[PDB]
This record gives C-alpha cells, structure tokens and sequence, in this order.
RNA sequence: GAACUGGCGAUGCGGGAUGAACCGAACGUAGAGUUAAGGUGCCGGAAUACACGCUCAUCAGACACCACAAAAGGUGUUAGU
RNA sequence: UUUGCUCCACACAAUAUAGAUGGAUACGAAUAAGGCGUCCUUGUGGCGUCGCUGAACCAUAGCAGGCUAGCAACGGUGCACUUGGCGGAAAGGCCUUGGGUGCUUGCUGGCGAAUUGCAAUGUCAUUUUGCGUGGGGAUAAAUCAUUUGUAUACGACUUAGA
C-alpha cells in the first residue's frame, strides 16, 4: 500500500538539561500521539533510531543510524527519556526520529 | 491542610496526690492530622487554662465524622482572626454538606478576602443553621428560593491538543 | 456577589414591534425605526406575551447589574422614541448682542449658523444630525426645538449648540450668554 | 501533524498565541500565520496604545538607526512577540525563525489552504467575558502602519470568492450525504454499523 | 407585527437534571442533581449507573438536555425509583451524543483483521456510493 | 565601635537573572536512582495542573537578604462590626 | 572569447539536506450564540437536527506491491493530448469539456515469492552542480584609457567620442 511505516514518528526535542547545565548522554524525545506518561509507558524500552544522509558511501551506503532506547518517562506530557550508543549530535533538536514497536510485549 | 477532618481531642492535668482524677476538658479541633489536631488542642489549653503540654496528658482523641455527608446544610461560623492591625471577630455562613468541608471554605474564604493565613485564625463555632428565615446572608439565601435553576453561559470546553480545526463554540 | 439572576421587564406598547437577534435591537413604532447594537453587556433577552420583553443576567456582579438595568433604560427610550419622540426646547439668552440663529445648507448638510454671539465675528456652525429637525419656535421669543425619534441624537445635537456658544476668557457668572436647553419632553405628550 | 501548519491568527491573544508558536518552531514545526491584523491584546485601547508608545521612545541616544526597532505592522508586532519568546541569537533560534511566515490578511497560497486555531490561546475562551481587549490592526493603525485598508480591501474580495467556493463545496456535500443515505439498509452498512463505522 | 426575540435556550443546573461526569471515579456516567449547593458545586446521584451520592464541582461535569421530576434533596432510593420510573437511560441511549460515544468505544475496541474487514467493507460500499453519485 | 554564633577570607557546586558573605549543599574519577533550595506559558528541564476567592490600574502586580515608600484620603470593589 | 550562451528531454557523475516516510482536508461571522437540512408569505421567519472535540474525514489489501483468466457495472483513479473559464496580495494555482491510453481490491479464480539464513534505515526522497547525448532559440555590453564640469580630497558622480 501507500503506506510502509511499521514505527511511530518522534522529536528530538533538547538533552536533559537544568536551567544553565545541558547532559548531552540524555535525550528527550516527544512520540506523537502521546500525551500522558502513563501512554508513554507503553514505549519504555522500544528501539530508536535517528536515520540521516550523509555525502560519502561507506558500507554501500549514503544513509547512516544512530541508534537508542527509550529508558523512561519524563515530565507530564508524554515526553520520554531515551539514551544512544553515540549521543545525538545537538543539531537534530527538532529533528524527526523513528520508534521502533520492537521489543514488544504485545 | 485543607482536607480538614474533625477530631475530639479530651485531655487534663497530670493527677497528682492532692487532686487525683482531673476534669478531662475536650475540644473539637479542625486539623489535616492528629499530630496537628493535639498541637491545636493544647495551643488552646494553654490559652484557656494554666495548663502546658509538660504538665499535662492527652487521654482520647478520636476522628468526629459527618452524621449525613449527603445532605446539604447551612452553616454559620463564628470566627475570631488577627488582621494586619488588630483582632477581630467574623460570623459567615457556609452552604455546604459537612463540617470539615464548610472549615475548608471558610478558610480559604479568610485567605482570600482578608489575607488572613491558618496561623491567625480561631475557629469559634461551627453550627448547622437549623431552619431558613434565620439565614443572615444574602449571598446564601438567594441559593434557597424555590425552583432554584440557573443556567451556565459561555461553557469553555479544554482542548487535548494544540491546534482545532473547528473554532469552537460556548453554547451550553 | 455574583447575584444568581438579576432581571428586568421592558413594556412593548400595542403599535410597536421589537426584533431583537443577538444583540442588535430594532425597534418600530408608528413614528419610525431605530436600531441599538448591544454587543458590550453580555445580557439574555427573552421574549413573553408581545407586550413584555424580559432582560437579564446570569451570576452577575455589581457593575454588571448596573449595566442590566442601563439596557432596560435604553432600549425603553428607543421604544418611547418611536411611539411618542423626543422634543428638546433651547432658549436664547443674551444682554446685548441678539444671537441669530438660522437654518443654512452648505453642500446638501443642513447646519445651524449662529451669529452675533456676544458681538463676534466668527460664524459658528454646528451640523444636523440624521432624524433631528430643527424648527424655530413663533409665539414665544428665541426658541429654537429638535425634535427626532431617538433621544441620543436630539440630546447630543442640542448639547453641541450648547457648547459652540461658551464664553472664553471672561467671568461666566456675569456673561451668561448662550443657548441653553430649556426643556425635555416628548413630541406627542399627553 | 501536517508538514505545514496555517493559523487563522484571528481572535487570538497575541502573548499565548507567540508562546504556543515559539515552542511549536522550536520543536521543528513550520507555522504560517494569517489574518495578524485580527489579533487580540487584552486590555484597553488606550492602554495597549500607551505600551507602544512607552517601547516607542525607547532608542538609542547617539545614533537612533542603530536602536531597537520599532515595526509598526500587525504581523511585525507578532513577529517582535514571538521574538524574546525564541532565543534568535543562536543557530537554532534563527532556524527556529525561519520556519515561522507571519501575514496580514490571508495571501494566496494559503488563501486555500485549510486554517487552524490554538484554543488555548482564543480570546472567547480565554478571557472573562466583559474584559476589554485591543484589535491589533486598530493599534497599528494608530502607530502608524499604513496598509489598514487595502488588507481590508483585499480580505472583503476575499471573502467573496471564498462565500462562492463554499455554497459548491455545500450543495457537493449535501448531494454525497443524500447519496450516504441511499446506502443505509443495505447489507455493507449494516456490517460497518456493527463494526463501528 | 409580531416582536421576535431569540430564545437562547440553555441546559439549567436544577433538581433533576442529568449529568454526564467526566473525570473522576465515575468519568463517564449519568447522574441526576439532587440539590444545589452553590453555583459551583451540586450534589448528584447515580443509583442505576453506580455513581454515589456526592457533592460535585459542576466542572466535573455535563449537563445534559435530559430532564426528569424529582422533588429537592431526594434520598437515593427515591432518586433511583423516579429515575426508573422516567427511563433516563434508553431516552440517553436514544441520543447521538451517547451512539457517538459508543461509536469511539467500538472503534477503540477494534482488532487489527477487524479493521481490515472495515477498509474491505468500505470500499465495497464506496464502489456503489461513487456509482450512484455519477447517475445523480 | 563591642557581644554570641555561623560564614566569607581560604570555596568550588545547585538556586537568588546578575553578586565574596543569602538559601541548599560543601567537592577523588564515573554509572544509575532520589532529592534539597528554587521552580514547571515561552525563552528553559518540568502541569497554559486542579480548587476556592480577590483585583482592571489613561503611572496594575508579580517572592526573603534586595535593590524603598509615608502620613492622609476614595458611594472603586469585597468581606465584616 | 576557444563549437561560446540559453531552454527542453534523458543518461552519468558529484554534491548536500535545521530533517518526506498515506493526505497542509480552503466559507464568513457570533460566542448571553451558531452550523446544517427543510418549508413558507423571504424574514433579526417557522420547523427539525447537530455539537459536548480531528478518537474526524478521505485514503487505505497485491514481488516497496509481480504474471495471468474471468464475472458484474460504465463507475473510480493515473498519464499525456485536450476545449475553455477564473485567479495579481506573493497571481504561478483553481474549476472545466472530450476522446485515447494503463490500473482497478466492486466480486470470483490460477502461478510466483523461500537462503537478507532469528534484527541491523537495510537504501524506494530532493536543494544544487558539472560532464555528455539529441532537439529548439538568440547573436550584447560594462570597465580601464581619452573626454565634460551641472561633480569632486581620492574613489564616486555627470557628460562626449567609430
Ligand atoms: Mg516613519
Ligand atoms: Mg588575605
Ligand atoms: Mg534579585
Ligand atoms: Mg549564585
Ligand atoms: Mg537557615
Ligand atoms: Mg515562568
Ligand atoms: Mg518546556
């Protein structure tokens, strides 16, 4: 069909952060269609991947992940905590990211 | 805090060997918990009585629940409060279907209209009024008159999400 | 203290109708038409039996009652001004200079002209609103009559000839010159 | 949602609309807002009147071409809100500011485009009924824009071409409803009655 | 002749009005307003639906356009006597408002070969709806 | 210029925008969890939360140290004697 | 001024992406009111119905979607070719007419898929540019130097010169 997507849009939205003091090794990632953390609750765990091109073929490939999880909710609307093998570069805020349904327990 | 509950706080002197068996004075105090509810108790002995937590002893205190929570009354409450300059005395009445939740508005009422925090306040007396006709203030009788119905203009419906395609209306 | 409901009643007489959507009021009598647009006092208008008309507001505060029972007024004034009309009567007084008073066209406006204010030389003029007509009074020496169907603009077209005749830089307790409104009535008074 | 979000910018406050559409860039949406002209300020006429000329007399004392900028613009007055709400002197507050268009009145493309509004931030939800509100093109005009009425000339024809759009799309729609009624009883619809739809 | 006023109808707070409630323990069934307690807050009761006795915020709540006779601060039994004896529940059934929102449970109630069955069922029905939409 | 104690000096860290001394808390290198003081419209991480009231200012108000305000007065509006 | 320049199409190569991954799905007003349908005497009209969120609507099945046989209706969609009409706020899009040409999952069949080895975006978009191929199109200027003085510190300006 027209549509392939077997994954659910998200926002990488900034690293955790106080006011003055950011901590690139968290990201914080809005997952459309949640709103409550007891919905993002269901994501807890689930893959992530940042997919981008890049100018230079390496292994066959123009196109390169960086790849993560889901480690927990964060605040009250659904945003979430998520952790990557390399942390996400800081110019990706606001950048689009792809949550996986696996794995899954249902 | 303001989740009152009621509790019937019954203390006396320590006995001693001149006057054994002291006369047990009881309270009704407005308190979020017991611990509160026996500082207030004795907070007030202390101002009525020569009496002092040391030498005294708390012997009941028992939680005092609603006899109908299901049924609306009418209150008036006596108060005596401390303004920015002065002390003053209050009599208010409160619509409302328990005693714990009549002292809830009460004392948010107090905040709100006389900046007078729980700090500054004494509760004189809570009684159901027992009949109308001997409601004093207006802004309770209106709520007494036969066929009481009113409508509610301009409904404000809250919104799950950002954006709406439909431009509500506040029909109601 | 948030009266729960607050209410007027507004008398229609027998020869007038009142359409009255949203807020836009229209009343018509045998005199005429007028129209009021009401879009600023959030008040319910009900309709009973032809002849009653009832205005209220819901869990309204002090000034929002006061405004409740300023809607009842204006809307029996619109109602009064197409049965009966309004007729403002305004004297000329003066100690020396007589205050001429006339009826000009300019370029299709009509404009009252006044001249001779206490021996001046500048031409007052002062524009006719829409359904007021001016007529100078026989009978009765330096009396000039607005008369129209809504009170607002009878009254204000006649506070404007008051005030284009205010004496400047003297004692106005002792220049009392001017044109004065003398009397507020009805055209049809009975 | 959609790649582009329009917003009918009237009947909103300017201060809740700026904040819902600085987070909204900032989060990578692209926002185009019509109709500044038609925004709300709360409070008086004059009062909003008296803040602007406070911002206006504020200038630099040696050279006043290099002091802040006073844009008279309805939309411009939007963009300078939405501004200070977005940190516009870093990379990402100006990418943040490039995917933001802000317009007076509804220019084409987005004349046929479908418009959106943010409930949190509409004046009839938000205010107390009876509070007095400022008309953004109103203040403008007495700060000193310019082009009140050629938006209103354009927005009247506007309007008249969108009224004719609509009765088609309404005499289309209901003949698709009357023929929707048509399928009623039939087998199919009873089985999506049963399944939900 | 004859002076025209719009009504502006509105559902009124009053002793028998049925309300929908929305959050809370309930959030979601019909209760009717036993008394007023103020002009933010009603006591209401929900027998049949299993909504205690309680005093509500009206934000809590909905009015509905659905109204029976029940005399001011009835107890529970007679609430639910009256209540019956006026059939609120199939009157509120009746309603669109309440198909609507049984349409979003089934909906939500969904499988995955059920929803595949719909866009079958649909398209079926949409090949017959764009035939006779062409011949009218 | 003295008294007691706690500090700064000799000290970074979170908060008070900013600041030697205030609040919180004192510091090897990291991971995870939880908090303090302070906050949660946007800048900015976090409820355009919930609840009862009050206020409309043609010079509103918006958190201690702290970056001031008084006597006096008002059928503004609210509660009360 | 090197067979230079420009537009169209396809072929290759490079370049990058503030971040496609079913659809940005078009009245205007009011909100102490409205939308839609219907009827009449056409109104600030009567009647009915709706909202209480887009949790919608539309699209949605097929080797990332192959090959092939029919049934039923003459519909739905894509591509060029088209007949016009409208749109200047930044129109650059919208509404159309008529055939052709594919697809059709509206309904019944038949063949294929495997081993990417239990997952690895598993590559399916689109700015820009250059080098090629084959088909149209057009055939200048500016600056320096000289010159004027309506200009001028120098630049600049303003004039003139086959
Ligand atoms: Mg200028
Ligand atoms: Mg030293
Ligand atoms: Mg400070
Ligand atoms: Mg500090
Ligand atoms: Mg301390
Ligand atoms: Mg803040
Ligand atoms: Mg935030």
């Amino acid at each position: 069909a027209e549509s392939h997507r077997l994954y659910v849009k998200g926002k990488h939205l900034s690293y955790q952060r106080s006011k003055r003091v950011n901590n690139p090794n968290v990201s914080l990632i809005k997952i459309e269609g949640v709103a409550t953390p007891q919905d993002a609750q269901f994501y807890l765990g689930k893959r992530i991947a940042y997919v981008y091109r890049a100018s230079k073929e390496v292994r066959g490939s123009k196109i390169r992940v960086m790849w993560g999880k889901v480690t927990r909710t964060h605040g009250n609307s659904g945003v979430v905590r998520a952790t990557f093998r390399n942390n996400l570069p800081a110019k990706t805020f606001g950048a689009s990211v792809r949550i996986f349904l696996y794995p899954s327990n249902i | 805090m303001a989740h009152f509950k009621e509790y019937q706080v019954i203390g006396r002197r320590l006995p001693t060997e001149s006057v054994p068996e002291p006369k047990l004075f009881r309270m009704r105090i407005f308190a979020s918990n017991e611990v509160i509810a026996k500082s207030r108790y004795w907070y007030f002995l202390q101002k009525l009585h020569k009496v002092k937590k040391a030498s005294g002893e708390i012997v009941s205190i028992n939680q005092i629940n609603e006899a109908h929570p299901t049924k609306v009354k009418n209150f008036g409450v006596w108060v005596r409060y401390d303004s920015r300059s002065g002390t003053h005395n209050m009599y208010k009445e409160i619509r409302d279907v328990s005693r714990v939740a009549a002292v809830e508005t009460l004392y948010q009422d107090m905040a709100a209209r006389h900046r007078a925090r729980f700090r500054s306040i004494h509760i004189l007396k809570v009684a159901e009024i027992e009949k109308t006709a001997d409601v004093k203030r207006q802004y309770v009788k209106q709520f007494l008159t036969k066929d009481l119905k009113f409508p509610l203009p301009h409904r404000v419906q809250k919104s799950t999400k950002t954006f709406s395609y439909k431009r509500p209306s506040t029909f109601y | 203290m948030k009266y729960i409901q607050t209410e007027q009643q507004i008398e229609v007489p027998e020869g007038v109708t009142v359409s009255i959507k949203s807020r836009i009021v229209k009343v018509v009598g045998p005199r005429g038409t007028l129209t009021k647009n009401l879009k600023h006092i959030d008040v319910t208008f009900t309709k009973v039996n032809n002849q009653l008309i009832k205005v209220a507001v819901h869990n309204g505060g002090r000034k929002h009652v006061a405004a409740l029972r300023t809607v009842k007024s204006l809307v029996d004034n619109m109602i009064t001004g197409v049965t009966k009309g309004y007729k403002y009567k305004m004297r000329y007084v003066y100690a020396h200079f007589p205050i001429n008073v006339n009826i000009v066209e300019k370029d299709g406006a009509k404009f009252i002209e006044v001249r001779n204010f206490l021996g001046d030389k500048k031409i007052r003029n002062v524009p006719v609103r829409d359904g007021v007509t001016i007529e100078f009074s026989t009978n009765v020496k330096d009396e000039i009559v607005l008369s129209g169907n809504s009170v607002e603009d009878v009254s204000q077209n006649a506070a404007d000839l008051q005030q284009i005749c205010r004496v400047r830089n003297k004692d106005i307790r002792k220049f009392l010159d001017g044109i004065y409104v003398s009397h507020k009535g009805f055209i049809t008074e009975d | 949602v959609e790649p582009v979000v329009v917003i009918d910018g009237k009947g909103h406050l300017v201060g809740r609309l700026a904040s819902v559409v600085a987070k909204q860039l900032l989060n990578g949406q692209k926002i185009v807002v019509v109709r500044a002209e038609e925004l709300n300020i709360s409070g008086e006429f004059f009062r909003n009147k008296l803040k602007y000329h406070d911002f206006l007399r504020k200038a630099t004392a040696f050279n006043k071409t290099r002091g802040p900028f006073h844009f008279r613009a309805p939309s411009r007055i939007f963009y300078k809100a939405l501004r200070g709400m977005v940190s516009h002197k870093t990379a990402r507050g100006k990418a943040a500011l490039e995917r933001l268009k802000v317009f007076e009145g509804i220019p084409p493309p987005y004349d046929k485009k479908k418009r959106v509004v943010v409930p949190q931030a509409l004046r009839v939800l938000r205010l107390k009924p009876g509070r007095k509100y400022t008309t953004l093109g109103k203040l403008s005009t007495s700060v000193g824009w310019k082009y009140e009425d050629v938006v209103a000339k354009l927005e009247a024809k506007r309007k008249v071409s969108s009224a004719e759009y609509y009765a088609k799309k309404r005499a289309f729609t209901k003949k698709v409803a009357s023929a929707n009624a048509t399928a009623a009883e039939s087998d199919v619809a009873k089985q999506l009655a049963a399944l939900g739809y | 002749t004859d002076s025209i006023v719009k009504a502006s109808n509105w559902r009124l707070v009053e002793v028998g009005r049925v309300v929908l409630i929305k959050k809370g323990q309930s959030a979601g069934k019909l209760a009717a307003i036993v008394e007023i307690i103020d002009q933010k807050k009603v006591l209401i009761d929900g027998p049949k639906a299993g909504v205690p006795r309680q005093a509500i915020n009206l934000g809590q709540v909905v009015l509905t356009p659905l109204t029976f006779a029940l005399p001011r601060g009835a107890r529970t039994a007679t609430v639910s006597k009256k209540w019956a004896a006026a059939a609120v529940c199939e009157k509120w059934a009746a309603s669109s408002w309440a198909k609507k929102i049984a349409q979003r449970e089934r909906r939500a109630a969904l499988t995955d070969f059920e929803r595949f069955q719909v866009m079958v069922l649909r398209k079926q029905k949409r090949y017959t709806v764009k035939k006779a939409l062409a011949k009218a």
